């Protein structure tokens, strides 16, 4: 019966305002919220939710994807590699019961787009229309990627998200913000002193940074600088790799470019497999609180 | 003052998580990322020794007080347009009352 | 010689957006700072501040009013009727400070407006214009009411602001806001249960409640209720007047009525002494934090 | 729980400062403003006897828990339109934790 179709239906009598306050909601619980994961705050667990409900995506069949919000049952909810995210859908539930009419998916997505734009990152355009599908068709464990791997793993990986070289390494930059939690993931450590401001500065530190190859307390193995950062085995094969490496130098000189796209690349990512109507609207670009004075 | 003496306990919890990663206040201290904040406060902008500043900081010549140091910390790159400080902002007046007072004597 | 006039005259290429964001800024302070008065809030001070302000006009000879923002000076920052509203002086600094351009009047009257609509009030309609004038403009203290008064002193001193009967009776369901406090006025409690939310809470009160003429811990005489509720010697006089009374009884039944009333009456009293151009810009009607999706 | 935990002690003060004008919680506690609140927590809504409701109220028909209280002390008016609860709604997180921990067991 091929691939399966997911089309776009906006919410009933939905606009660019009603999203707009929700963006506004979620932007301001942001700046609120600030004490979490010792003042780091829920930007990067909130664009890592956006992520891992995309990654699931599977352009083969059209299984899993941002588009059924299947995120809520339990079946995903405790993918082992879903581990910390409980703390963003947390984050998101009171915000979803004051605008009860958005869909699940919508919101996830959305969360991703606020989380970036709030953090100083560039525009995300985004796009409605995701419905809630039922709990059947929630996708198996498994599918997001493995962190203990090489160059042509990841490369690997993402093509079955219809990603290729530049969309990769433009999204990988996202590994700037945050951290690894070692009771998460086995892994431990920041990647740079700009922890929730978005910038280029993974890239950069993947490069000037003296790395060392070292066992962390979870016996697993990531690469860390004196300057107290860390690498996941993953990240580094971006350097290991020579194709990785000359787009890894590029947004290294050039945060303007990175910026623009890690846009693109990101949106794809939210819509993927998802097919938009002719009549669908153009997609919406939020104004960040600062520009609305908020 | 405008400005409020606060939880100098408070405002080195902040400081720790916010700024250390960043910046360090003891006399002498090395630079990082960013300049040693040391003797901050009667200082212009841009006039610790051996870092290197963007000419941003350095044109707007701001005498560093417990005032224009709350404004320069809500939000950097409005008070200062073009500076290389990546940092949100203390959006929280206490948060900024604390952290003054705080760096006010760790930078003595 | 010649009468004096006030023209209102627009912040530099100052239009609406600015002046919302202006109100933003305070309604999020007001959301900020809840602690204030024992979780009163600012809202109350900051429209007896707009109304002090106003409440200094002349209409013999246009002295005094909220245009020339003569509060900022001595004689009138320590005028023994202004008593705590330095509290609400001192909440709007920091906002001057990030908005300069704005006239002290122009700030001090949008203080009043947006702590009303803040409060569930109605919409209060808002221009521009006013324009900072130098000290010796100041009036001199005594232009404000006095508490221990009938009904017959609140008549003919409101005369002095163009106001009549149905006019007065709708600003002074204000005192369903904020307290009296003891070391500022030698009055003390609230008039009701709903303190900082804008209701017909005082019309009701003072035909509904039991009222008691007592002496408080300053000497002074208030009207006491079982509740715990208190009214001065003015407010009561509402009740005592039959035309008041009247009045009254319709605000207490029709709350929509008063809405519409004190939204004129209070625009007015903001504006008295002011001279708007033929070419200057439609009242402003600011969007709440709420309406915003806060 | 969806609901953390918060300050008793906090939220008492929250509770005197905020709620206790139109509220009891005591047992036996008066009616006055709003209804006594003892047992409110595993009550449908608009249930309290000597009590009348709001036709809204009533109609919402909600079993009050830790988590919809939290909704509806945010905002009144936007949980149940129509509502006669004149408030300006606990706005912070922190503060409604603190109140809904304290009126836990204050409402036993
Ligand atoms: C990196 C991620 C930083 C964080 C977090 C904080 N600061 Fe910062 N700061 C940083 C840089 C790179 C610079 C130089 C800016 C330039 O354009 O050259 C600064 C600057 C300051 C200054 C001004 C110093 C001077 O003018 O001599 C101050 C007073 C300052 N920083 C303080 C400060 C505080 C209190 C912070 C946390 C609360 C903080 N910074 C965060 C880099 C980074
Ligand atoms: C008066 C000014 C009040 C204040 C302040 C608070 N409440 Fe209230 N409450 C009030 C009324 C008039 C009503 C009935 C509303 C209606 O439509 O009938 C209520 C209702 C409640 C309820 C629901 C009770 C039930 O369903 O049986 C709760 C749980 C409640 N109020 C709690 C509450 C809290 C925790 C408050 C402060 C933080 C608070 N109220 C303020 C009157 C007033
Ligand atoms: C576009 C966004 C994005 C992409 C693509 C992405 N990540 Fe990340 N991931 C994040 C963010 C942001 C964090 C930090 C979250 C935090 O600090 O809570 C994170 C954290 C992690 C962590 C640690 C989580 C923890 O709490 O310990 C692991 C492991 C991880 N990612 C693996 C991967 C791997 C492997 C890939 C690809 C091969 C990948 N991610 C791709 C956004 C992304
Ligand atoms: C339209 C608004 C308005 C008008 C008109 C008005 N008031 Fe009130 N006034 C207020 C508000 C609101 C407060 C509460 C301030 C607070 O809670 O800090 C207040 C407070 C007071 C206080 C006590 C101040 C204190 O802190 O103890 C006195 C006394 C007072 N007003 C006198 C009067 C008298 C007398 C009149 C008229 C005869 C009058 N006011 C008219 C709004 C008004
Ligand atoms: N997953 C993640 C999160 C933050 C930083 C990093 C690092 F910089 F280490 F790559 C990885
Ligand atoms: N004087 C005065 C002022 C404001 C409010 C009240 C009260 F609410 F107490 F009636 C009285």
């Amino acid at each position: 019966t091929t691939p399966l179709v997911h089309v776009a239906s906006v919410e009933k009598g939905r606009s660019y305002e009603d999203f707009q306050k929700v963006y506004n909601a979620i932007a301001l619980k942001l700046r609120e919220d600030d004490e979490y994961d010792n003042y780091i705050g829920y930007g990067p667990v909130l664009v890592r939710l956006a992520w891992h409900i995309s990654g699931t995506w599977d352009k083969h069949d059209n299984t899993g994807g941002s588009y059924g919000g299947t995120y809520r049952f339990k079946k995903e909810f405790n993918d082992p590699s879903n581990a910390g995210l409980q703390n963003g859908f947390k984050f998101l539930e009171p915000i979803h019961k004051e605008f009860p009419w958005i869909s699940s998916g919508d919101l996830f997505s959305l969360g991703g787009v606020t989380a970036v734009q709030e953090m100083q990152g560039p525009k995300i355009p985004w796009r409605c229309g995701r419905v809630d599908t039922p709990e059947d068709t929630t996708p198996d464990n498994g599918r997001l990627p493995d962190a203990d791997k090489d160059a042509g793993y990841v490369r690997t990986f993402f093509q079955r998200l219809n990603m290729n070289d530049r969309e990769v390494v433009a999204l990988m930059g996202a590994h700037a913000l945050g951290k690894t939690h070692l009771k998460n993931s086995g892994y431990e450590g920041p990647g740079g002193a700009a922890n929730n401001v978005f910038t280029n500065e993974f890239y950069l530190n993947l490069l000037n940074e003296d790395w060392k190859l070292e066992k962390n307390d979870a016996n697993n193995e990531q690469w860390d600088s004196k300057s107290g950062y860390m690498m996941l085995p993953t990240d580094y094969s971006l350097i290991q790799d020579p194709k990785y490496l000359s787009i890894v130098k590029e947004y290294a000189n050039d945060q303007d470019k990175f910026f623009k796209d890690f846009s693109k690349a990101f949106e794809k990512l939210l819509e993927n497999g998802i097919t938009f109507p002719k009549d669908a609207p153009s997609p919406f670009i939020f104004k960040t609180l600062e520009e609305q004075g908020l | 003052t405008e400005f409020k003496a606060g939880s100098a306990k408070k405002g080195a919890t902040l400081f720790k998580t916010r700024c250390l990663q960043c910046h360090t206040v003891e006399k002498g201290g090395p630079h990082k990322v960013g300049p040693n904040l040391h003797g901050i406060f009667g200082r212009h902008s841009g006039q610790a020794e051996g870092y290197s500043y963007t000419d941003a900081n350095i044109k707007k010549n701001v005498l560093w007080d417990e005032n224009n140091m709350s404004e320069y910390l809500t939000n950097p790159k409005k008070y200062i347009p073009g500076t290389k400080m990546a940092f949100g902002g203390l959006k929280k007046e206490k948060d900024r009352n604390d952290l003054i007072t705080y760096l006010k004597k760790a930078c003595e």
